[PDB]
């Protein structure tokens, strides 16, 4: 079988400034 | 020029896949004057290139936290739009 | 004299900003490389093998 | 606090999953005003109640085309931030 890759790309997304 | 490019902030994908996604988003945004229509064109390009079904999240304010698969993920900003698109399946 | 000094102080602050940017970019690149190596090790060799 | 009233103008998802996500979003909005945290909580609740994997995004100025599974792509807005929990698969 094939599993699920939990390679999360963590980067906080800010609002327009 | 409306450039849907990116820098090295969080871009974990195949280089060809990421370049194609950025180019498709930019082309859809140039072709369609509405955000929803640009999303439709970009989704059509994604389902034509990387097969159905693929979605891209791009906008001024956004946020994504999901199971980002290897070689098909992105969390960045493409121009004024925050490019946070991860493909898993 | 104070005007040239304010210019020099701004220049020192900007140079410090650039040097700290270089050091912090190196640190962030090293941290990203280590995190990518750990994630690749976990993805290739599953811990629950 | 925050008026976390999820009015689903277009709800192409399961009613039970949408209601659970709306309750979780109301609780998260009472807890904090972080739209990214609210979207992450909605995605996690949808993925827990409807298996892996579910993705939800909250933002203000964004246009995205949902490429998700049937009865799992809930677009409920607590005001104007359209929290689209488009569970891709």
């Amino acid at each position: 079988p094939r599993e699920i890759v939990t390679y999360t790309k963590e980067t906080q997304t800010p609002v327009m400034a | 020029m409306c450039d849907r490019k990116a820098v090295i902030k969080n871009a974990d994908m195949s280089e060809e896949m990421q370049q194609d996604s950025v180019e498709c988003a930019t082309q859809a945004l140039e072709k369609y004057n509405i955000e929803k229509d640009i999303a439709a064109h970009i989704k059509k390009e994604f389902d034509k290139k990387y097969n159905p079904t693929w979605h891209c999240i791009v906008g001024r304010n956004f946020g994504s936290y999901v199971t980002h698969e290897t070689k098909h993920f992105i969390y960045f900003y493409l121009g004024q739009v925050a490019i946070l698109l991860f493909k898993s399946g | 004299v104070q005007s040239k000094v304010n210019l020099k102080y701004d220049s020192w602050h900007k140079e410090v900003l650039s040097k700290f940017g270089q050091m912090l970019g190196s640190n962030m690149t090293e941290f990203h490389s280590q995190i990518s190596k750990s994630r690749q090790e976990l993805e290739q060799h599953s811990v629950d093998t």
